[PDB]
């Protein structure tokens, strides 16, 4: 007809605006962040940010690249349901209080590493609270080797980078704390996603560059893949 | 004392279990032999809904049965002109993550519930011509997963928090709130009585509320995992839960325990979506393998194979004249089934 | 030697030919291949081996019994066919740009209709370019470009650019790749090895047989490189196969 | 002829 | 939680105090239903286009 | 319907013997991964162990790695935690958190401060 | 929602008409042009889409009228260069939109006085009476989508129409329950349930089969 006609060409018309989205959602990099209400998930929002929601979309456009990240706050503690409404976000930033003894963050990350949607996205891993693990294993009053038998027979390996002036015990842990986490990234996805672990702070402005550097490898890693070079 | 009543509720548990079994002399799978079966259907797709930008999470159908609303996880809600594959109304959104959309019965409503803790109603028939807002049902602890519309006024939402809610649209605020559940809830289907609908949770037990009475009137925990669907039967007496253990399950209402189970021993995937055709002849269980089956929800056996998708099904609704099949899926397109 | 040779190709573009066609249909048909861009390029590339090896195979029928008429047409369709392979291989290396050199912002409107205007409309206009101020540049054993000339700047130096942008892509993924191993958490040959006929590298053996040896391996290589993307690129990836049963 | 017509490099 | 206890039995006490009609008087109601609507189906049988919107 | 019903704990020295059944109705028990995960006063849930459907894929967390031991019996429908030698600082209620779907290699949502499949709790007393 | 344009004035024989729209997203409407001639039925002048995408006259304006949009001012000029004897017309901005369930024509501007196919033929030239309003169409509207294309517009004398019913299946937002449309494709018949106060103007009729004829109207 003609209203068909004119309800066509208006579809056309709700298309030509859903590609001018499109340029502004497939040019975004969508990240979730998560962690175990114990991390420095929400002063990462608070750095980042400067440079009864139950979503908050922070943008921070790194590089002149835009970035949404959604911290998941006022939601329950149960995640399996809406985990599953972020598998096809470039990455799951995965933040863990490396000096609050941990296991429980490494469950969560068991739990997202093999999830049956997450299973094609790679979890970028922020080991924060560094400072606060460094005065943790310095200081000697709380051990891992309680929480953490491996780490008696753990030793750093040869490819850890430390930092000038870090103490080699606290390069040791939270290289541990690391591995505990490869240890899951390792098992059940080896080509297909590849965890990100890196060290963070509370103070380091690098985070957003950090996160590019990533999401950089993140999708030429599925870009690698859509040819099956990994 | 905890315990004390603890007991209590198990004795009375194993008193609602025992009062089932009385009551089931001989199941629907027993008696339903006689009839033949619907046969392999070659049902297949007819429209094939492209221009959702990412998964598509959840939709719904109308009155009308033309028109269809469809919710995906990239900010935009677009309803569809099915019958002419045309993209009415489709809206940025608040939140980038929307996880439900349901239809209004007269037309004029559509509901995006998501992430946000916010069912936000927009309202498509305006003197306006962007979807403009009409309010954020704001209120919930936890996602909004599922809303059906009672009316242009009144919405039932599910929500993750342990809780659903029947709203008031024309004040915003929460006319009842039904907490029976232990665990978030997904799914949610008003019945042709209007007034009475079931919700389905992740605590392996769909309840029957009461729109108008405010609360639980049935409880039913035959399944074993995550209820992410559920649909009544076309008459309002009985409904169809879908979840995670790759087994569907139907309930009764004028009984208080399973009919019947839809699990191919080759179904080693959770279900996200039921729905059905005016008949219980016909159920659409939308898998987690990439494709929807549908079960004879008479003799248990699957009639049909719905392979149109290269994502997971995540939502699957029929028309209110039980004339398509809208299977929208995460790889960002519904494929209309016939 | 000069039959010998000319037997791979011949041979070689008929399995290729074969095993392209069918390459052909199961990505057109099966919708669910072609979700990301680089299945969608791989269709226009093997879309363009395919019409390069029929046409190229035909530009050899009517050689025998060549009519004027014909010849610059068939040159012109083997020249255009020749160059939109190049050219695909080199939007192919564009878009290993796009996706791993230039790696964010890699969303461009109708992205695969833009690189049809580029991979097709770039040599049809090259190939215009031509016949406007020449069409004597085909014609005559075999019907190729008869311009020496024109061969150089629109045969090989173009192809020379799109080598030049190819091998400074396939390093870039080789070296991706070595980043890729070379970061190894607690401590494929098939994949680079039909990574290097999908972007045309082998097509550089000329390069080398600037020596008779690799006269054989360049002809041997670009007769089966449509067959090659069907067995590294088609018959290899589990989702076609899971489409085939 | 083979597949090396086209791109002789010397010709 | 205790409160959650007592929610939960106060719920549960009228479960069991529900009329619950058998599986061969309530679930022949879907045989009803069925019967009744296998003819208003449009999906059983193959539709053709003359009444299909759908192709 | 999901029913777990732990038996055990009790007022035991630490350093004793201690099996930690888990009777598990409502369910196929072979189909399903399994997780332990323990509440201590003064804390919130705190997982403890987790195996597959099989007994293949096992995985401890590091405050019982070496003093827990696990089994499980598909055709008993039961979960068992045989538990060796007992620290001061686990004198916690084992909730045999069940995971939430089947054939999955991923276990949300166990340590949760209400969540479904777990069990009405068993005080382990050191 | 208000439509108001400012075009019309004192012209010789032989202009810009901005629509200065407001209270809506004017970028996604179907904006029409509708001249009534002073005593006469008004006759459609055009039809700009939404995003200005397909652009339709009544064949007779093709060669001399132009029309165009500016979205971010949220305007629309009717460029006009010929202006004979037939444009002796107010012109009048129909909003429309086109989807189901949609209500095109719905609200009118106020008007320009200037000065210088499918065919409606109404049955009629000109209290509380059941009056049913007949209109005849020169081919069957019942389209094969389902809908049947008809549009009714009642006039007050001395300000817009505006929409009645559109396509027979539902009725308009501003109308009240009292208006009901029927036909067969040929015979069109629109009753009234209770006529009341201030319900009287002039009943007009459109097709949207083609492309937009009204007819002369019934008075009341």
């Amino acid at each position: 007809s003609a209203e068909d006609k004119a309800a066509v060409e208006r579809s056309k018309m709700i298309e030509k605006q859903l590609q001018k989205d499109k340029q502004v959602y497939r040019a975004t990099h969508r990240l979730l962040l998560l962690g175990a209400d114990n991390s420095g998930k929400s002063t990462i929002v608070k750095q980042m940010r400067i440079y009864t929601s139950g979503i908050f979309e922070t943008k921070f456009q790194v590089d002149k690249v835009n970035f949404h990240m959604f911290d998941v706050g006022a939601q329950r503690d149960e995640r399996r349901k809406w985990i599953q409404c972020f598998n096809d976000v470039t990455a799951i930033i995965f933040v863990v209080d490396s000096s609050d003894y941990l296991q429980e963050a490494l469950n969560d990350f068991k739990s997202i590493w093999n999830n049956r949607w997450l299973r094609t996205i790679s979890v970028i891993l922020f080991l924060n609270k560094q400072d606060l693990l460094a005065e943790k294993v310095l200081a000697g009053k709380s051990k891992i080797e309680d929480y953490f038998p491996e780490f008696a027979r753990y030793t750093t390996p040869e490819d850890a980078t430390p930092e000038p002036g870090e103490d080699p015990r606290v390069t040791r842990a939270k290289y541990f704390i690391r591995d505990e986490f490869l240890r899951i990234s390792t098992a059940s996805g080896d080509g297909r996603h590849y965890c990100y672990p890196h060290f963070t702070c509370s103070v380091d402005t690098e985070n957003a560059r950090r996160i590019f550097n990533d999401c950089r490898d993140i999708i030429q890693r599925m870009h690698l893949r859509q040819y099956e070079l990994l | 004392e905890l315990d004390q009543l603890r007991q209590e509720a198990e004795q009375l548990k194993n008193q609602i279990r025992d009062a089932r079994k009385a009551c089931a002399d001989a199941t629907l799978s027993q008696i339903t032999n006689n009839i033949d079966p619907v046969g392999r259907i070659q049902m297949r797709t007819r429209r094939t809904l492209r221009g959702h930008l990412a998964k598509i999470y959840a939709m719904h159908w109308g009155t009308d049965s033309r028109l269809l609303v469809s919710a995906s996880q990239d900010g935009k809600l677009i309803i569809w002109d099915s019958y002419t594959t045309n993209k009415v109304h489709a809206i940025p959104l608040r939140s980038s993550w929307v996880m439900t959309c349901a239809y209004a019965p007269s037309g004029n409503y559509v509901a995006c519930g998501g992430l946000d803790n916010i069912c936000s109603i927009y309202n498509l028939k305006t003197r306006e011509g962007n979807v403009r807002v009409s309010r954020e049902l704001a209120g919930h602890t936890g996602y909004l997963s599922c809303c059906r519309f009672l009316d242009d006024n009144q919405i039932v939402t599910s929500s993750g928090d342990t809780t659903c809610a029947l709203w008031d649209i024309e004040t915003g605020q929460q006319t009842t709130t039904f907490t029976g559940h232990t665990g978030d809830v997904m799914s949610l289907s008003l019945a042709p009585d209007t007034r009475l609908f079931v919700s389905g949770a992740c605590d392996a037990s769909a309840k029957l509320w009461d729109v108008r009475e405010g609360m639980c009137r049935q409880t039913f925990t035959g399944h074993e995992s995550d209820i992410n669907a559920i649909c009544f039967f076309p008459n309002g007496n009985a409904f169809a839960t879908g979840s995670d253990d790759a087994t569907c399950r139907l309930f009764d209402l004028r009984a208080d325990q399973e009919l019947m189970t839809y699990s191919h021993d080759n179904i080693i995937c959770g279900i996200t979506s039921v729905s059905f055709s005016k008949s219980g002849r016909l159920l659409l269980a939308g898998y987690d393998d990439f494709n929807c089956n549908v079960w004879d929800a008479l003799k248990a056996d699957r009639a049909g194979v719905l392979a149109g998708h290269d994502n997971r099904v995540s939502c699957l609704g029929v028309t209110d004249d039980g004339m398509a099949v809208a299977t929208g899926s995460w790889d960002s397109f519904l494929k209309i089934w016939n | 030697q000069m039959m010998a040779l000319t037997f791979i190709t011949y041979i070689g573009c008929g399995l290729s030919s074969i095993f392209l066609s069918v390459t052909l249909v199961t990505y057109i048909a099966f919708e669910k291949i072609r979700r990301d861009y680089p299945s969608k390029i791989l269709i226009q590339l093997c879309a363009a081996l395919l019409l390069l090896n029929l046409i190229f195979l035909l530009d050899s029928w009517i050689a025998l019994y060549n009519t004027r008429g014909f010849c610059i047409a068939v040159a012109v369709f083997l020249h255009y066919f020749l160059l939109v392979s190049f050219t695909w291989m080199g939007l192919e290396a564009f878009h290993m740009y796009l996706a791993l050199v230039k790696v964010f912002n890699t969303y461009i409107r109708k992205y695969i209709l833009k690189f049809c205007i580029v991979g097709w409309g770039i040599p049809a206009v090259v190939v215009s370019i031509v016949l406007t101020i020449s069409p004597d540049n085909y014609g005559i054993d075999f019907c190729w470009i008869n311009s020496n000339v024109v061969f150089y700047i629109t045969v090989v130096g173009y192809f020379c650019v799109i080598f030049l942008l190819n091998v400074s892509m396939f390093i870039v993924v080789l070296v991706q790749l070595c980043r890729i191993k070379k970061k190894k958490q607690l401590g494929d040959l098939r994949s680079i090895a039909g990574l290097t006929f999908l972007l045309g590298i082998t097509w550089g053996f000329a390069f080398f047989a600037w020596n008779v040896t690799f006269m054989y391996l360049f002809a041997i290589f670009n007769t089966l490189q449509g067959f090659f993307i069907f067995i590294f690129y088609c018959a290899a990836k589990e989702n076609v196969r899971k489409q085939w049963r | 002829i083979s597949f090396g017509i086209l791109l002789d490099l010397s010709r | 939680s205790i409160a959650q206890a007592r929610k939960l039995v106060e719920q549960l006490k009228m479960e069991a105090n529900i009329d619950r009609i058998k599986v061969s008087k309530a679930a022949a109601d879907l045989m009803a239903y069925c019967e009744a609507h296998a003819k208003e189906d449009p999906l059983l049988t193959p539709v053709p286009a003359s009444e299909n919107p759908f192709r | 319907q999901v029913q777990l019903q732990e038996s055990g704990g009790g007022l035991v020295q630490p350093g004793g013997s201690l099996r930690l059944s888990c009777a598990a109705s409502g369910f196929t028990f072979s189909n399903y991964k399994m997780n332990w995960v323990r509440q201590a006063p003064g804390k919130g849930l705190e997982w403890v162990s987790d195996i597959s459907q099989s007994g293949a894929s096992i995985s401890y967390t590091g405050s019982v790695k070496g003093r827990f031991t696990i089994s499980r019996d598909n055709a008993k429908n039961t979960l068992y935690l045989q538990m060796n030698s007992l620290k001061p600082e686990d004198t916690a209620v084992y909730y045999c958190a069940r995971c939430p779907a089947p054939f999955t290699r991923d276990c949300f949502d166990v340590t949760s401060t209400t969540y479904a499949y777990r069990g009405q709790g068993t005080q382990v007393t050191v | 929602v208000q439509l108001v344009e400012s075009g019309g004035g004192l012209v010789q024989p032989g202009r810009k008409l901005s629509c200065s729209a407001s209270g809506f997203a004017f970028s996604s409407f179907g904006m029409h042009w509708v001249r009534q001639a002073p005593e006469k039925g008004l006759e459609w002048v055009a039809y700009i889409s939404s995003g200005s995408g397909t652009i339709y006259y009544a064949d007779t304006v093709k060669g001399r009228f132009t029309i165009s949009r500016d979205d971010p001012k949220n305007t629309l000029f009717l460029q006009m260069t010929s202006l004979r004897s037939e444009d002796t017309a107010m012109y009048y901005c129909v909003r429309s939109i086109y989807y189901y369930g949609s209500s095109p024509f719905d609200f009118w501007g106020q008007g320009t006085t200037l000065t210088v196919d499918i065919v409606m033929t109404q049955a009629t030239s000109s209290p509380g009476e059941s009056v049913s309003i007949s209109c005849r169409s020169s081919k069957s509207l019942l389209h094969s989508n389902g809908n049947t294309y008809l549009y009714w517009f009642l006039q007050r004398p001395g300000q817009s129409p505006q929409l009645l019913i559109y396509r027979m299946s539902n009725l308009a937002s501003g109308v009240p329950d009292r208006f009901s449309g029927s036909g067969s494709g040929t015979a069109f018949t629109l009753t009234i349930s209770r006529l009341e106060a201030e319900d009287v103007g002039v009943y007009y009729c459109m097709q949207h089969l083609e492309y937009l004829t009204f007819g002369a109207g019934t008075k009341l």
